[PDB]
């Protein structure tokens, strides 16, 4: 049975990501914005039960629990196309509407106040899942609502499902874009803290990389938080297509992630996608070959992680697995490997066996794919530490500067100091160093 | 020529040879990913728990596993899935620990009616059953290693064992083994399961007579076995792969046999089998390096050009070339 | 009409020859029994009949493997049968009428074969591929390939080393952006020499590496084993020339890398000798490419496009190959051996210059003096040979080479010896 | 793999020359100023990887590094359509825009300030180059910015790529035009110093000869400094076409230069081109023959070096290579060789084999040729010593006179003395004597 994933949408960015994810899943499965399968959606080959629950034989409800400390995001969700996708009883909006004041601690305290409702929502979504593996929380670490509520949701998932894995998709603030959330580094630190203590795996999503991709590839001069969240949801959809369209390979999450996560602590993954195309460029179905795909994957414009230019450490990929969906010629894969070897396009860890795993996945029959072949890469790359190290450095810089702490000082967790943010930054730095260490032979003795 | 054309038309429209190939893809090729996942998880749970064939291959247990996999599969309820049957080749007295062939007793049979049984011969159905059994054994081994990894993860989560040097080393060895196994599986799937299947579809579309149809199906199965390393020429290679899988399963059994201990010291949590898991990992690494060297020597010897693809799949990121 | 030798008792003036051949029994399956050829059958007419019979047998053999493409003459075969029946009804055997009918059938078959080969079988693409690979037509590509693979191919070949060399060639092609996956399968590395069976060789494994090309049907008729052997010889020669060029270029790179080092008289002499060798080799290679290789290929292409007879196309290609073989002096065994010795001396000089960035050491100075003397003697011999060939007008290419080498009269002033590199 | 060439653009004048060279190469290869291959660039017979790198999967960027001490030229390049041709990490522009004040030392000091960045750029381009052969520096030797920056670039190429060849384009001052760069002889000395110590090959470009060619052959009455730099870039492009358009011969830079460089120090090359036609004079297709081309090449008006009349040295060609691009008939090449030999158009060294080499190359299909048949000759000719001797004498005269050195004296290289200029003048004098020796049997020891 599929490993079902419950999606928790927290704050403005988290709710936007959840809405865009539900839109993409509906489009791929031919589900209307109301949760009803469209008459054209005759291909019952999609796995709704991974991310959606059936309310009836016809109505598909996302297995999503919406928790926010600010009413703005919930109101925007209720005005989105996915308003009818989520179970309204699984949507928690703070009655006070006052938000978290861009304070992670306020959002966390509101999540704690709505803990019972949120965990009831999560359990209701889980009961709609035939073989629920655990919960995946999608949120941003930079805001107040999405950060605090995301940490609260992760905590409550850990409390309710302590024997189940808890993975989070935590969006770290953009370091190249000026965040409107001046307290974003503190919020990011608190979210990394919660991922360290209550999540089992944290996928670091650097908003800087999302903005860079929007600028260079999507031609978006100023990527909004909503646009970054929608890009993240599109990436998650493409990576989860093999979960949603069951096939011969990659029928479970653990099979996909096993090659990417060497140690329980070394759980910081980098992603890659190929071919990369802008949403506007759907028109030209480029006959991209596996060699062309691999060449495009090496372009920084398609990598979902903004690694700093470390001049001292030659950060590298330990291993990369590309799951390619669509028409793929094995001979094209072979030519791609040949060209990569001649060009030395990938460096692997020297201390153990590593390779490019290939998973073949079907495309949604209801969603026209602009690409003959598409692929998600999951990779363990030491450069992912540079995103985590940069987030930690920003957290430490904000705590040391007390920047935007007055908004955080309204919440008890951050009222007197940001010591929790600085300790979180140190823990995230140690995590980054361990991820970088996993590129080295001494990773065998790590820990 | 008129007879051949009319025979092709009869086989396609009346005998639904294409529909039979589609059924084979749905059921024997595990196109229902949910059914395949449930089957693999149940198989690896039964093998790791040491269930005997009389316990595991009991009709009640096999029927329950099949029913659960079909109910969880989107394609499990399809009439093509209904043509699947889990059969026993032989009844083992005891499930041999860390044996990759533990589940080789299972056979998936496909029934061909007259005249399709002239083209879909009992030899062809036996080859399909063999391929299904091999894919089931490999999925069972992968599922067992995944279950060991999940067990270690859960023990770390319950015991905060993230700092354990032994647990981290065992997890890294498991991850590297799983990466290698998944690369090999992807290579085999692409060549035997994907390329050869496309070739079969083209050949089934080109079959002019019942003997030509039988030839096309035999070619499909032969290509699947050859790309699957199931040929006698690959038997030494296949035997070495089975030995590596057995060592991986033994490492998995050592890791899974005990949960991580609480973190008692600066080295973190200690596993009671940590020394055994480290020795299994070192033996796996040695055997992997020997396999890499052997495959390289064979490719450079020209004897097994498909093994050059196997070496490429193993050493895709050149990880095994640098080691 | 059927390519069928219906002669069980050897009664016909044609005797079945041993077919050299589902290697379909080679058209030499049938042969002319000159001992049985009637004196009223002219030898020229017998040759025409042989060609016709071979063509019929080839056509049947190809139609055995080729889909039911009808006879070149199709329904006109029966017309020629009726003409032959009229000849049988003729009270006197006329060789003229028989030869006329045979020539009409031959011309029809040859025109249909030419059309199939050029339009249907794209003979020009195969010839271009053979030029680029077998004839080193992509000289810059094969130069880059040599430069990249030199470390693998400088050592003696092994039974496994052929795979490594083919991998290096594919890697260089991708590096040279030669992404023709159809051409790489046409290239085959060769055969162990001198310790890396590696037992037999004249020179070393580096000299024994060859390329073989699998000619597809029906073009396998064109690329006969003797043609493939000539192509492999040409490949070996071009590869040796490219190797010597690469050695001179490496000596130049070492001199340029050593440009910050004060040029000593031994280093200046080494560099000067290398420069003279490079000038001579470059002019020789341009001559071989344009005046021999490009000229013969252009002539072959023009004749092929000018002819509607498949046999005429084959003759044009054979003429191109013969001109290439003649102008390369390959047939002039003593000249070829002297040239090989000169090439080895030039390679040794280039190696000495590349190895020594500074002034030559005592071993380097001895090597430089030996190379200078060898090169000067071999170049004086070469200049004398070239001048003799120019004076005898035996080979235009040798006279062109002599003009190119002594264009500024340096070799003429130096007596045709490349100037002694002073160690 | 192709032998990639890194293009170094030094100072204001050098950066302008490099930009015009890259424009000409782009036009010949059908590369847009933005780095995109033009639809007309269907002739995949050119070696783009030698001179261009791919910036993305679609955009080919010239392997050019633009370095200037004056912001005018670098800013004009970055404000031109060719802004995307150069690697932005390889572009250093002085914030002060004041240039080197026609002082070589100021340009050198500016190069020294960006030395780390420049060598990082060179290493990045080498890693972006599949088979980087070495660095080619495009600069003027007569100005302040281009000369000093050129010396700096040569030093940094020697430091970063010590086993790779370093070629320089050293512009000798126009002797018929009044140079505004009063320190040009000092600048020339600094460039000759770097060519002797840090460059592997120096192509001497005498602006006087370029102006003479522009007047008589290009019909340019008053060649501008920009026009002179564009003529030099066009000549370099034509001489390098066989490197940029791969063919049967001369497929690598080292193979091409091996015949040209008799000694590691004796790396001063002269150039010649025939037939010379102005871009404007395309109208009259002159039936120029290869023999007629070869005859015109022997005319000093067609030699890309303005040598003084040295009466003391029996100047001769050390080696001559003619690279001919376009439609060439082998019989016309043969007639050209015949006419050259009969006319004794080249005198060769007595110490080694030397001739006029002729290479026939196709023309770029993307670059319109004003000449039905064109050819570049690169030659080592002892008469280049008269140009080199004149440059050396000017260098010694400036260093001994400290002329225009006060602008250079602000920079450490020329602050206390001009001894580097005097040593450069002595090295160039020895080079001139060796070139005269290279006409003589003692050429075996030339450059010692």
């Amino acid at each position: 049975m599929p490993r079902e994933i419950i999606t928790l949408q927290l704050g403005q960015c988290g709710n936007q990501i959840g809405f865009e994810f539900w839109k993409q899943l509906c489009a791929e499965h031919g589900i209307s914005p109301e949760g009803i399968v469209e008459e054209f959606a005759t291909e019952g080959t999609d796995r709704k039960d991974v991310f959606f629950y059936q309310a009836d034989d016809e109505h598909y409800i996302p297995r999503a629990v919406l928790l926010d400390l600010e009413p703005r995001v919930i109101h925007s969700i209720l005005n989105s196309p996915y308003a009818k996708l989520y179970n309204p009883e699984n949507i928690y909006l703070s009655e006070h509407g006052g938000g978290a004041g861009n304070n992670w601690a306020s959002g966390f305290s509101q999540g704690e106040k709505i803990h019972e409702d949120i965990f009831d929502i999560i359990d209701r979504e889980a009961d709609g899942s035939d073989s629920l593996e655990g919960f995946v929380l999608c949120h941003s670490i930079a805001g107040g609502t999405g950060s605090g509520l995301g940490s609260y949701l992760l905590e409550r998932l850990n409390d309710r499902y302590p024997k189940k894995l808890v993975q989070t998709y935590s969006v770290f603030p953009n370091q190249d874009e000026m965040s409107d959330v001046v307290v974003q580094p503190y919020n990011s630190l608190l979210t990394l803290k919660r991922l360290t203590q209550n999540a089992d795996c944290v996928v670091v999503l650097d908003n800087t990389a999302l903005n860079r991709i929007a600028t260079d590839r999507l031609h978006i001069q100023n990527p909004s938080f909503s646009q970054i969240n929608q890009l993240v949801s599109t990436i998650m959809s493409a990576s989860t297509t093999t979960l949603r369209y069951p096939g011969y390979m990659n029928n479970d999450l653990i099979g996909l992630i096993a090659s990417l996560i060497p140690t329980p602590r070394l759980h910081f993954l980098m992603t890659g996608y190929t071919p990369l195309t802008t949403d506007q460029s759907v028109a030209s179905v480029r006959k991209t070959t596996v060699l062309d795909v691999m060449r495009r994957l090496l372009q920084p414009k398609n990598v979902m992680v903004s690694t700093g230019r470390d001049r001292q450490t030659n950060h590298c990929y330990i291993a990369i697995l590309n799951i390619i969906q669509g028409e793929v010629d094995p001979t094209q894969v072979h030519k791609s490997l040949q060209r990569i070897r001649e060009r030395k396009l990938a460096n692997f860890i020297p201390w153990g066996p590593a390779s490019i795993q290939v998973a073949l996945s079907r495309k949604s029959p209801y969603l026209p794919s602009a690409h003959r072949v598409s692929g998600l890469m999951m990779a363990n790359h030491t450069s992912i530490s540079s995103l985590f190290e940069r987030t930690c450095r920003q957290y430490d810089k904000l705590r040391k500067r007390e920047a935007f702490l007055e908004q955080f000082r309204k919440e008890d967790m951050f009222k007197d100091n940001f010591d929790e943010m600085d300790t979180s930054r140190e823990i995230v730095q140690q995590l980054i160093d361990e991820y970088h260490a996993a590129t080295r032979p001494d990773y065998i003795s790590w820990g | 020529s008129l007879v051949n054309k009319a025979a092709v038309d009869y086989f396609f429209v009346e005998l639904h040879l294409e529909a039979h190939y589609e059924a084979l893809r749905h059921f024997l090729l595990m196109e229902d990913g949910e059914f395949a996942q449930s089957l693999s998880d149940l198989l690896f749970e039964k093998l790791g728990a040491g269930q005997t064939p009389g316990e595991l291959l009991n009709p009640l247990v096999l029927n329950s596993v099949l029913s659960k996999a079909l109910q969880c599969s989107l394609h499990g309820d399809t009439p093509h899935a209904s043509n699947l049957s889990l059969a026993l080749k032989y009844l083992p007295e005891v499930f041999a620990p860390n044996a990759p062939d533990v589940l080789s007793c299972l056979e998936l049979r496909y029934k061909v009616d007259w005249p399709l049984n002239i083209v879909i011969t009992e030899g062809c159905l036996s080859k399909y059953s063999g391929v299904f059994s091999f894919l089931l054994q490999l999925k069972l081994m992968m599922w067992a290693l995944k279950d060991v990894c999940f067990h270690l993860k859960r023990t770390a989560l319950l015991s905060h064992m993230a700092g354990s040097v032994q647990f981290r080393q065992l997890q890294l060895f498991k991850h590297e083994m799983q990466h290698f196994v998944k690369v090999i599986q992807g290579y085999i799937a692409n060549q035997i399961l994907h390329v050869t299947w496309c070739e079969f579809r083209a050949r089934l579309a080109t079959v002019g007579d019942l003997e030509e149809i039988q030839r096309a199906h035999a070619e499909y199965l032969h290509e699947a076995v050859f790309r699957g390393l199931l040929t006698e020429k690959a038997a030494p290679v296949m035997n070495v792969i089975h030995s590596i899988f057995s060592l991986v399963l033994k490492f998995r059994s050592q890791l899974i046999s005990q949960a991580w201990g609480p973190p008692g010291g600066p080295r973190g949590a200690e596993h009671p089998n940590f020394a055994l898991m480290q020795q299994s990992y070192n033996t796996f690494k040695y055997y992997s390096h020997f396999l890499f060297k052997v495959v390289t020597k064979l490719v450079n010897r020209g004897y097994q050009p498909h093994l050059e693809d196997f070496l490429l799949r193993i050493n895709f990121n050149n990880y095994y070339q640098d080691a | 009409l059927h390519g069928l030798l219906l002669d069980q008792h050897e009664e016909f003036f044609i005797k079945q020859g041993p077919s050299s051949g589902m290697l379909a029994p080679s058209l030499k399956q049938f042969s002319l029994r000159v001992e049985i050829l009637p004196s009223y059958i002219p030898v020229r007419v017998a040759e025409k009949i042989l060609f016709v019979g071979e063509s019929v047998q080839m056509f049947e053999n190809q139609n055995v493997n080729l889909t039911r493409k009808g006879s070149i003459l199709k329904n006109q075969e029966d017309t020629f049968a009726a003409e032959l029946h009229r000849l049988k009804q003729q009270p006197l055997f006329s060789l003229v009428d028989f030869e006329q009918v045979v020539d009409r059938i031959r011309s029809t078959v040859a025109e249909h074969l030419w059309k199939l080969m050029v339009e249907e079988s794209d003979l020009l693409g195969q010839l271009k591929i053979i030029k680029d690979f077998y004839l080193l037509g992509r000289g810059e590509l094969f130069q880059a390939f040599i430069d990249t693979a030199q470390h693998m191919l400088k050592t003696p070949p092994t039974a496994v080393t052929e795979h490594d060399v083919n991998v290096a060639f594919q890697q260089s092609a991708h590096k040279v952006l030669l992404d023709d996956d159809n051409l790489l399968p046409l290239l085959h590395l060769t055969i162990e020499y001198h310790g890396k069976s590696p037992r037999e060789a004249p020179a070393s494994g580096w000299a024994a590496l060859g390329l073989s090309y699998k000619v597809q049907w029906p073009l396998h008729i064109l690329f006969t084993p003797a043609v493939l052997e000539k192509y492999n010889v040409v490949f070996k020669y071009l590869l040796s020339v490219r190797r010597v060029q690469a050695e001179l270029q490496h000596c130049w790179a070492l001199q340029m890398q050593r440009k910050h080092l004060k040029s000593n008289q031994t280093d200046a002499i080494k560099w000067r000798l290398r420069n003279h060798m490079a000038f001579l080799v470059d002019n020789l290679q341009y001559y071989l490419q344009v005046d021999v290789l490009e000229s013969q290929f252009s002539q072959l292409l023009h004749q092929i496009n000018s002819t509607r007879d498949f046999e005429s196309i084959r003759l044009a290609h054979d003429h191109f190959l013969s001109n290439l073989l003649a102008q390369s002096f390959i047939l002039l065994k003593p000249v070829f051996h002297c040239l090989n010795e000169i090439l080895d001396l030039c390679h040794s000089f280039c190696s000495l210059v590349s190895q020594n960035l500074g002034p030559l050491d005592e071993r380097g100075a001895a090597q430089l003096s030996i190379l200078v003397k060898g090169f000067s003697r071999q170049s004086s011999l070469l200049f004398k040979i070239l001048s003799s060939v120019r004076n005898h007008q035996i080979n235009s290419d040798l006279a062109q080479l002599l003009l190119r080498l002594d264009y500024n009269k340096y070799y003429t002033q130096a007596g045709g010896t490349l100037g002694s590199f002073g160690m």
